[PDB]
């Protein structure tokens, strides 16, 4: 029903610009105060920019004579323009209309922003077999190791959504190459090994998509 | 430029347990401070608005007191669901300045890890790196230590880790070590081991493997 959706975020070089759009559904921005507020990977909140009803813009200090908000009325939407981008400003940018003194705050998703001159890297995705010391009756693990991608975010799914009970895709970490990797696990009876097929899926933001199956070593 | 001092960071208490989170600002801001929170990997949430009042649909069982420069945050009955990072800003003095946050871990019972040991694939050899991974399956509490032994060999520095979120039906967390080599020094040995110590082993336990 009533919703904020941001859009624009992506990966830039440093000194580009980006233009992120929020769209407003049941919330007339000409008539509230809009706020862009962004939050770095790991890190808490930081008030970018606000733009008012009469028109009136404020911008943080870090941000001031490189960042715009504006708004487009016959859109309904609102727009933050970032230009000379710096590596700080990677983060993901959220918009907001939190009512004055009244009941009706709204946050938008967000969208990430990544700003650094590393080049998009697809993922190498390798196997992590279930043990052959797998006892008939117990659990098993198994899995698959996204290596070596930039930038954030992968998804990693399992059977196309079919099984996703004792599933756990770890956080990326970044590694000292610069690449992120990540590794998805799941735990499936040891039983239905070789009678079932496990399959985990991962894509990215270069067009990844690998379809990978698990199975015994031999 | 308003200073927000959030405390605690970080909290850990047993379903239904009274929580509360303290918030002093460098200025006198009047009744105008928002409570957010957020739930790992979602938007930030308000709950609470001009320090006191509830947002649309929050549960009674958080509340907000305060006026002046300290103001404090309570949940009365803690729910499993309240797993999130709680912050506080004030709003009517420009720039709005938000709290450090605090991290609210629901506390269970001691669970012991599930810890299982991954063998580099045979396709990743060929890309000249060699990949270990060491699983600590749900587990509670969060504080572990994962040791990785070659040839009977301690390595460090050559291995990183990640942790997973508390569980929404299992308040738990999942562990996994990585250790990272080059295919020269995979090949030159021979037992590969990681040794896992937590609160609930009775002693450290050990999973191996060998090549081949």
């Amino acid at each position: 029903e009533v919703q904020l959706v941001e859009s624009g975020g992506g990966l830039v070089q440093p000194g580009g610009s980006l233009r992120l759009s929020c769209a407003a559904s049941g919330i007339i921005v000409s008539r509230n105060y809009m706020t862009w507020v962004r939050q770095a990977p790991g890190k808490g909140l930081e008030w970018v920019s606000v733009i008012y009803s009469g028109g009136t813009t404020y911008y943080a200090d870090s941000v001031k004579g490189r960042f715009t908000t504006s708004r487009d009325d016959s859109k309904n939407t609102l727009y933050l323009q970032m230009n000379s981008l710096r590596g700080d400003d990677t983060a993901v940018y959220y918009c907001a209309r939190d009512p004055p003194h009244r009941r009706g705050s709204y946050w938008g998703q967000g969208t990430l922003v990544t700003v650094s001159s590393a080049s998009t890297k697809g993922p190498s995705v390798f196997p992590l077999a279930p043990s052959s010391k797998s006892t008939s009756g117990g659990t098993a693990a198994l899995g698959c190791l996204v290596k070596d991608y930039f930038p954030e975010p992968v998804t990693v799914s399992w059977n196309s959504g079919a099984l996703t009970s004792g599933v756990h895709t770890f956080p990326a970490v970044l590694q000292s190459s610069g690449l992120y990797s990540l590794s998805s696990v799941v735990t499936v009876p040891s039983s239905s090994l070789g009678t079932q097929t496990y399959i985990c899926n991962v894509n990215h933001k270069p067009s990844n998509t690998k379809v990978d199956k698990k199975v015994e070593p031999k | 430029d308003i200073l927000m001092t959030q405390s605690p960071s970080s909290l850990s208490a047993s379903v239904g347990d009274r929580v509360t989170i303290t918030c002093q600002a460098s200025q006198d801001i009047n009744k105008y401070l928002n409570w957010y929170q957020q739930k790992p990997g979602k938007a930030p949430k308000l709950l609470i608005y001009d320090a006191s009042n509830l947002e649309t649909g929050v549960p009674s069982r958080f509340s907000g007191s305060g006026s002046g420069t300290d103001f404090s945050f309570t949940i009365s009955s803690l729910q499993p669901e309240d797993v999130a990072t709680y912050y506080c800003q004030q709003s009517d003095n420009l720039p709005p300045t938000f709290g450090q946050g605090t991290n609210v871990e629901i506390k269970r019972t001691v669970a012991a890890p599930s810890v299982f040991i991954f063998p580099p694939s045979d396709e990743q050899l060929k890309s000249g790196t060699a990949s270990v991974v060491c699983l600590l399956n749900n587990f509670y509490p969060r504080e572990a230590k994962v040791q990785w032994k070659v040839d009977n060999a301690l390595q460090s520095g050559n291995s990183q880790e990640s942790v997973t979120e508390q569980d929404s039906k299992d308040s738990t967390y999942s562990l996994s070590s990585t250790l990272t080599l080059s295919k020269a020094d995979y090949e030159k040995h021979k037992v590969y081991a990681c040794e896992v110590t937590h609160q609930g082993l009775s002693l450290p336990v050990t999973k191996s493997f060998n090549r081949g």
